[PDB]
């Protein structure tokens, strides 16, 4: 909404974000990796920032959440091609926004990239295609 | 022959057969939308 929760590891459901203010994305990932949280919870602020009215702090923040697949999650891989589907969307999205200084294949390479490990674990997605 | 004027200029103008021309919208190739199953984090098919 405007602070939702991010778990601990230990007495876990205590501590709030509120999206209000801007923090950095980067200390959001350190913030959430200390705590070894669940993947669902990196969707879940990166749509909290895409509806604080942002499209790339919320698609480079999400790039530090490829690296945690299944980090401490008991199998949350359907929840890491969750994350990157987003991205192999969002990539092909802000490349159609360009400005005047990259390139459009300077967010397609990202983009067909990371669909490719999008592809290793899970075939045809309502996204995929 | 007659010394013809060399209309190498319009005056008229063409403005009849200009203003006749109804103008296309390409803005975005795609009509305008930004094509997405993903920002619909909304729904109207709830109630109501």
């Amino acid at each position: 909404r405007g602070s939702i929760e991010i778990p601990l590891r230990d007495t876990d459901e205590v501590i709030e974000l509120d999206f209000d203010q801007l923090p950095e994305g980067d200390e959001v990932i350190s913030i959430l990796k200390q705590e070894h949280t669940q993947l669902h919870i990196w969707i879940a602020l990166a749509l909290e920032y895409y509806k604080q009215g942002k499209t790339e702090e919320f698609v480079k923040l999400l790039e530090a959440a490829r690296i945690d697949g299944n980090l401490d999650y008991r199998d949350h891989e359907k929840d890491q091609m969750t994350c990157l589907d987003t991205l192999a969307a969002y990539y092909v999205q802000q490349a159609r926004k360009e400005k005047n200084k990259d390139n459009k294949k300077d967010l397609i390479t990202q983009a067909t990239l990371l669909y490719t490990m999008a592809d290793k674990i899970i075939m045809y997605d309502q996204n995929h295609l | 022959t007659y010394p013809f004027d060399q209309n190498r200029f319009v005056q008229y103008k063409a403005t009849s057969l200009e203003k006749q021309h109804k103008h296309d919208l390409l803005t975005e190739p795609d009509l305008g939308v930004t094509i997405d199953l993903i920002n619909p984090d909304t729904y109207r098919i709830d109630p109501n």
